[PDB]
């Protein structure tokens, strides 16, 4: 749960490679367990048939997407780690962003390019399924705000007054009170301006 | 043969100059369903090449063609009345069921033991498959050397006895350049 600090400032390319790659292997095995099918493709084999494939959907220029841009990628191993381009107008429902893994069925005619055939859904994994002697609890009260904490263009924190004061009123349990207690992008700051350190 | 021994070793000649073939095709889309069928194709024919001499020239000693219309535009006039007076050695069909259906004829009629061309992998030999799976003419195991009880599905094995020769990969034994497609 993140005692200590990092003891990170510099990374190293290959490795997020790797990480990238173990988030995508151990995911997609997860999941196969479950949808009971047989088995992937090497992306590069074009052959006219159904045929099922893996890997994490990206962009192909330099920012954001339409319908007509999705890539996909694979991972190291399964499919040799190479990338194909997309499309999916002939599918009927989808929701993709980059990052996101996911299973996917086409046709691969021309073997640089594919067009989409259905997108099988996710899965989440079943919750915490605690004991039957500790939690036989009664009602409780949490409340909880976020930041910042004020108009940005004072420094009062008469919000944290008012808060204060219904927090003394109500008698909580716990509460639980989000940053970010000093916003830099808050313009009282980014000017150089408090006649103060920050800490 | 019944007994595992009965197996002679002997070491007089070269086995004797082999019938070759000369095949090649060009396949075309379809926008329809999204698949890339063919409509024309052909081979050179040598019918016994020496395998420990020289080279054989003439580079064969008969072909043949063969090739149907498409559901887009179809043939311009006359095209056995142009041809057959240049006479590059086509004929004339009328279905890609008839194409292949000729096509084996033409096996049946010469049967050759290496296959030559190039691409068959990664594009076409398993496009080959696909059609005599869906046009289903009869004595489909000829593609073969053998006939089978059904044709079956990394599926190479569907074709067997028949020498697939390459000219693709084999290419880049010797010679190096930025493209091995020819």
């Amino acid at each position: 749960a993140l005692t200590g600090s990092y003891k990170s400032m510099f990374q190293k390319l290959p490795d997020i490679r790797e990480v990238l790659t173990c988030k995508i292997e151990e995911l997609g095995s997860e999941l196969k367990e479950h949808y009971k099918i047989e088995a992937f493709t090497p992306l590069l084999a074009p052959a006219q048939e159904p045929v099922t494939l893996l890997g994490q959907i990206g962009c192909d220029s330099n920012g954001k997407l339409n319908n007509k841009s999705v890539i996909l990628e694979g991972d190291r191993e399964h499919s040799s780690g190479a990338q194909i381009p997309v499309d999916l107008s002939e599918l009927k429902e989808y929701s993709l962003f980059p990052g996101q893994v996911v299973i996917m069925e086409g046709i691969n005619t021309t073997g640089r390019k594919l067009v989409a055939t259905k997108l099988y859904e996710g899965v989440p994994l079943p919750f915490y399924q605690p004991t039957e002697e500790d939690a036989d609890f009664e009602q409780s009260m949490v409340l909880v705000a976020c930041g910042p904490y004020t108009t940005s263009d004072s420094i009062t924190y008469d919000p944290l007054l008012d808060l204060i004061a219904v927090i003394n009123h109500d008698r909580p349990d716990v509460c639980i009170l989000f940053g970010p207690f000093l916003d830099a992008k808050h313009e009282q700051v980014e000017n150089c301006l408090l006649t103060s350190p920050f800490e | 043969a019944l007994k595992p021994d009965l197996v002679n070793v002997i070491k007089d000649v070269s086995p004797p100059p082999l019938v070759v073939m000369a095949f090649s095709m060009k396949t075309m889309q379809n926008a329809k369903n999204h698949q890339n069928e063919i409509i024309a194709m052909a081979a050179l024919v040598h019918h016994s090449f020496a395998l420990d001499k020289a080279a054989p020239k003439p580079p064969f000693q008969s072909h043949f063609c063969v090739v149907s219309k498409p559901k887009d535009c179809i043939f311009p006039y006359a095209f056995k009345e142009v041809i057959e007076k240049k006479n590059v050695k086509v004929e004339v069909a009328a279905t890609e069921r008839t194409l292949l259906g000729f096509f084996l004829a033409k096996v049946h009629k010469i049967d050759p033991d290496i296959i030559v061309g190039h691409n068959i992998y990664g594009f076409e030999l398993e496009v080959l498959l696909q059609r005599i799976n869906v046009c289903k003419a009869p004595h489909w195991s000829k593609i073969g050397r053998l006939k089978r009880s059904n044709m079956p599905k990394g599926e190479r094995n569907a074709t067997c006895g028949r020498m697939i020769c390459d000219v693709e990969i084999s290419a880049k034994e010797l010679i190096r350049c930025k493209s091995y497609h020819l």
